[PDB]
């Protein structure tokens, strides 16, 4: 297997540079970019259901300096907020009802 | 399905410490630090 | 291999229980949790050592409220600040312009 923690920071840049050199800049992800991106890596966070509907909360969210171009800055903080996505999105609720009464 | 509405989200929070955060790993009293590759 | 991408969200959180649950808690990592996380499966993010007179300045790199213990944003935001970090490294930047870099 590979080293988890390393890959992680590792694979940002690597990805980070595969499908965004593929319109325009290699360190710069316009829509279709991060699209191909999460369908390949990331395809559990995308209930393997994404149009340019889901990442359009996407790419929003991403979009700091609002321009519609994810840049390296918007790219880091998508992953690792991803991260505390991965977390709640660990059991993911899949319908999660109590019964108190 | 949407989970980067909630999630990335906090992107735009993280992003502007992230530069500034990155910026103090990389100030020069951090330990740790990216080698040019990962080494 | 693993999922490249998909295993940096995973070890986030992973990794992120892994060595926090060490002193308190298993969302919350002070300085030697973090220590040994990196010194594990980051040695090589460390570019020359993680020293404990080091760890005061890195812990308080990684809080900003300075606590010495890294809550789940600092502790992702510290991810892409490796990984953004590394930009210039990775991509192909040495030093050169200091613009996306």
């Amino acid at each position: 297997m590979a080293c988890p923690l390393e890959k992680a920071l590792d694979v940002m840049v690597s990805t980070f540079h595969k499908y965004s050199g593929k319109e325009g800049d290699k360190f710069k992800l316009n829509k279709s970019e991060l699209k191909e991106l999460l369908t390949r890596e990331l395809p559990s966070f995308l209930g393997k259901r994404t149009d340019e509907a889901a990442f359009q909360k996407l790419m929003s969210n991403l979009d700091s300096n609002r321009d519609n171009e994810v840049d390296f800055q918007e790219y880091c903080v998508f992953l690792s907020c991803i991260a505390m996505m991965c977390n709640e999105f660990f059991e993911g609720f899949p319908d999660k009802q109590p019964r108190k009464k | 399905q949407r989970e980067l509405e909630d999630a990335t989200e906090t992107a735009d929070a993280m992003n502007r410490e992230v530069s500034s955060l990155k910026n103090k790993l990389r100030r020069g009293d951090l330990p740790f630090v990216v080698p040019r590759r990962m080494a």
